[PDB]
């Protein structure tokens, strides 16, 4: 169906009424959203089907009809949006400036704004509007409000 | 069974909502992509 690049809000029939379990990216014909929004499954585009390419539990990102296609990546400097999609509600950029996650691999981007979980697959951008990472995926701090990693995967 | 409705392009607004600190925290990845934080 529609395969129109923007942001999209990921919904399901199975609960009560129509609940909204995440966002996700579409780019040059892919879909892009977070592993714990959908868990691999197809999903749906009006009469359209969307059929899981590439996916990582560990990484937890996940692209349907073709590879990963988001390669962009936060200077460590600048400020970033994020592009949040939240149940019910219209999509609104936030700015903010990410802070470190910092891991035995390597530093990682994080923004620290706290939303249902149902944001989760919201793109984070720079200032070119360029997507440099999905937000829903991090840790809960000794003040009880989340903090998301910028969480990019690999354009082969 | 899941579906996706459009929500917006993907741009970049001048004189947004500027909100939130940019903490440094010490985490862990485990197997199952799920962060923790190490003290
Ligand atoms: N939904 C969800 C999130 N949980 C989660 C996040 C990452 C993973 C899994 C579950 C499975 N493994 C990867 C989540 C939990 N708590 C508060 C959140 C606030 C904003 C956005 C996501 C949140």
């Amino acid at each position: 169906g529609e395969t129109t690049d923007g942001v999209y809000r990921v919904m399901t029939r199975r609960l009560l009424g129509s609940t909204q379990v995440g966002v996700g990216v579409m780019q040059e014909g892919v879909f892009h959203t977070m592993w714990h929004v959908t868990k691999g499954a197809a999903l749906r585009s009006g009469e359209g089907r969307l059929d899981p390419y590439w996916g990582d539990v560990k990484q937890d990102l996940v692209s349907y009809c073709g590879p990963w296609k988001l390669d962009a990546a936060w200077d460590g400097l600048s400020e970033v949006q994020l592009l949040a999609v939240p149940p019910g509600e219209r999509a609104k950029n936030i700015q903010t400036l990410p802070g470190i996650f910092k891991t035995k691999d390597g530093d990682i981007g994080a923004v620290a704004l706290d939303y249902p979980a149902g944001t989760s697959g919201s793109p984070i951008l720079d200032k070119c509007g360029r997507v440099i990472g999905l937000y829903g995926n991090g840790v809960v701090i000794k003040n009880g409000s989340y903090v998301s990693a910028i969480t990019q995967g690999k354009r082969e | 069974d899941m579906y996706i409705e459009r929500a917006g392009d993907i741009t970049w607004e001048k004189d947004a909502e500027v909100t939130g600190n940019s903490p440094r925290l010490d985490v862990a990845l485990d197997e199952s992509g799920d962060f923790s934080l190490v003290e």
